[PDB]
């Protein structure tokens, strides 16, 4: 068997098509020097299947929610890249060889390292769940992964800030599929429920609270008061918080008198 | 005043950006902060073209 | 001046 | 909803990536199908702006396939390279193989035809392409 | 300040990693230039002959934009003088356009082909842009891969 | 730590001299397990980040023996020509092979895996490679 | 046969002119690649036959009135510019 041979069919296990066969990559004769080489390079195409069965499983059913599409459609901008280094190394082969393929993809065996492993440990997460469970990969220092999440999270946290800008302005949160962590019931005691399980972990504890209640204030401020209208994120959050609480008092000061009624509840009644 | 010299600082970066000029947003504040104290800008021009020339020599 | 001789349009070529 | 047949004498190395190609083709003999015949007037004036907005795309595919020719006569263009290249045609005619599929399911003309557009674009909340 | 603002300027350009020596003959090279231009026309009419010159290789709406912001910067004059200056030096879709077949009243045009032939060109350009990096791609590592042993590893040249 | 076995019944003037080259592998085999272990979050972040640091040297140590098969090709390789080709590697990752195992022995993680490297600098004040 | 003598004939199938002969434009040797896009491309030129001959027809008889004439001729108008894509 030819080393060019080799060099034939390893082009092809880096997909996962398969002499060389299906978990390693089993091949079967040539010299031990070949097969050595042959099974690390061959086991890199496994990778690219574990990576490959979650994005195909998961785009069949139409249960993953808005944010597991986010993440679902950016495991594919970061695969269409590794099927462009494929194009490139097919081309030569009509010179390289086993020892010069370890230096051409000595990275990709590093990113479909990353991939390959940031979609086993978020398997059942879904919604915002999921948004902070690509976040918990962050938390790493090398600067060549920190640098590649830190992307997929900006991503995969566009639909978790489309909820929030509808939520906080408009107050109309509409998710068939529950992720938003404001789960609504079917005005200010009840209907409004903070998810302990879908917030995000970018965002604190109590953070998670100014937004349920700019929400609140502002889907009450329609229905019963009969009325109609990072560190830059904070402070979205205030500039949202001393407007519209401090608009519907003056909507409920003017138009009620809720002031009025307690000092004359006072006078009478006491 | 400073919302009216936000807004007129944000459109001066549009025809900063298509007029393909690689002042960053922090370069433009120091420049027009700059020229807004009465310095010639026929001077200018040539501080930046030599600041990024022996910028480049370092690389 | 549509029945006099006009330049020709151009058009018919693949500019 | 085609079905393809390629080889009995084939290399396997080749026979699982010409399957990886063909579903930009299926996707698109059922596009196609959806401007020629969703363009009849007895369909409302919805059905058919839809069917003329989803034409110019169809154009630009064609426009697609021409650039490869001319860049397949150089020899520039390898089997695997063009499974890279077609990337863009594979996730657009694969939107509109939807939406002709799931407009004819229920049969919808007018404003039935409005909403379904409205909650497909609803769904790719965090697609932005 | 405008003895700092020409400290701060100089922190910007200064790309980041001695930076604390540097930042010292570089705020020499700012006055050595500064002062050789002080010892050696109106400002709206700079930007017209620039927005001539991009009409005339296409990109209309562009240049009808870079005019519709200096109309509104009137209701500062010194500061765009200073942009159309380095206008060269910096470094080298939308489905709602032409397509005549979406609109409300659009009017009969005929054939154009001139349309479609600078939208073959927009695909032609991305053919050509990712063969170019599988050229740039595939050098920059078989200019190494094939060499002198220890010439690209800067391990060995220690 | 790994050992080797060469043969039974070889020239003796190729073992004295093969001897002389594997302890750039043997000093390779404890870099390459020491990045895939201390790479697991339970070390901190900074046994990361020297971890990554770390990688660089290796691929650059992968291109420098696919530079020498092709090399080899055109017969140009004799051995006595290999055992002065890879000394810039058998420098290098006699530094590497030696911090992998000085920060293991006592478990280092957060900033006595800093102070390390601070000490293991100022020996090599005369080294300037 | 070669694709460059096929681009010939269809230049003139485009106009009811016609291996390309003359409802379909049966084409008849060459790959099946080949035969399957003129087939398409040949009735192309085949339905400007279909509006040739109504604006031919009726610009024979006088009865037609005048409505049928800036009808006759407003389809040549919309001919000429298929005239000029076929020079281009």
């Amino acid at each position: 068997i030819t080393e060019a041979a080799l060099v034939r069919d390893i082009l092809y296990v880096f997909q996962g098509i398969d002499n060389i066969k299906m978990n390693c990559y089993k091949v079967e004769n040539l010299s031990r020097s070949l097969r050595d080489t042959a099974v690390r390079l061959s086991e890199l195409g496994w990778l690219h299947n574990k990576i490959r069965r979650y994005t195909d499983q998961r785009s069949l059913d139409r249960s993953f929610g808005l944010v597991g599409q986010s993440f679902c459609a950016a495991l594919h901008q970061e695969l269409r890249e590794y099927y462009r280094l494929l194009s490139v190394l097919h081309s030569q082969l009509q010179s390289l060889t086993l020892r010069r393929l370890l230096v051409w993809t000595y990275d990709p065996k590093i990113r479909l390292k990353t991939l390959a492993a940031l979609v086993d440990h978020c398997q059942g997460r879904k919604g915002g769940e999921l948004a902070s469970a690509v976040h918990a990969y962050t938390k790493t220092g090398d600067p060549y992964m920190r640098s590649l999440v830190q992307h997929i999270l900006s991503l995969v946290s566009h639909p978790v800030l489309s909820f929030l800008y509808r939520w906080i302005y408009d107050g109309e949160l509409e998710d068939t599929y529950h992720e938003f962590f404001v789960a609504s019931d079917p005005l200010w005691h009840d209907k409004y429920t903070l998810r302990k399980s879908m917030i995000p972990s970018f965002m604190t504890m109590d953070q998670s609270r100014k937004v349920l209640l700019i929400g609140k204030s502002i889907n009450f401020l329609h229905q019963v008061c009969h009325d109609q209208t990072e560190n830059a994120f904070q402070g979205k959050i205030d500039a949202a918080y001393f407007e519209t609480s401090k608009y519907l008092l003056d909507v409920l000061n003017k138009k009620y008198s809720l002031l009025d009624h307690m000092q004359a509840m006072r006078r009478y009644l006491l | 005043n400073l919302n009216a010299v936000r807004e007129t600082m944000d459109v001066l970066l549009e025809i900063s950006r298509i007029l393909n000029t690689g002042l960053d947003m922090e370069t433009l504040s120091i420049c027009v902060r700059l020229c807004e104290q009465g310095i010639n800008p026929e001077a200018l021009s040539s501080v930046i073209k030599e600041l990024r020339k022996a910028t480049e020599a370092l690389k | 001046a549509t029945l006099f001789a006009q330049a020709l349009p151009r058009d018919a070529h693949s500019t | 909803s085609r079905t393809f047949l390629v080889d009995p004498n084939l290399d396997l190395s080749i026979r699982e990536l010409v399957h990886r190609i063909l579903p930009v083709a299926a996707s698109y003999s059922a596009v196609t199908r959806f401007i020629e015949e969703k363009s009849s007037f007895e369909y409302g004036q919805v059905n058919h702006a839809l069917a003329a907005a989803m034409r110019t795309l169809v154009k630009e595919h064609l426009i697609l396939v021409s650039q490869l020719e001319q860049l397949h006569r150089q020899g520039l263009l390898s089997l695997q390279k063009l499974w890279f290249y077609i990337q863009p045609a594979m996730r657009t005619m694969d939107i509109l193989a939807s939406l002709a599929t799931s407009v004819d399911k229920g049969e919808c003309l007018g404003g039935s035809t409005l909403s379904l557009l409205h909650d497909r674009s609803f769904s790719y909340t965090g697609d932005s392409q | 300040s405008i003895t700092q603002l020409f400290d701060d300027l100089c922190e910007a350009l200064l790309p980041a990693a001695n930076r604390k020596r540097a930042k010292r003959s570089l705020k020499k090279v700012a006055y050595n230039a500064l002062f050789t231009n002080l010892f050696q026309l109106p400002a709206r009419n700079k930007i017209l002959m620039l927005s001539f010159d991009l009409r005339v290789g296409g990109l209309g709406p562009k240049a009808d934009r870079l005019e519709e912001l200096v109309e509104e910067l009137e209701a500062v004059g010194s500061v765009l003088d200073l942009l159309v200056q380095l206008a060269g030096s910096g470094p080298p879709r939308d489905y709602f356009l032409n397509n005549k077949h979406v609109g409300r009243n659009v009017p009969y045009s005929g054939y154009d082909c001139d349309d479609l032939s600078v939208f073959e060109m927009d695909v032609q350009s991305l053919i050509s842009r990712e063969e170019c990096l599988c050229h740039s791609m595939i050098q920059e590592t078989l200019q190494v891969m094939e060499a002198a042993p220890g010439t690209g590893l800067p391990t060995v040249g220690l």
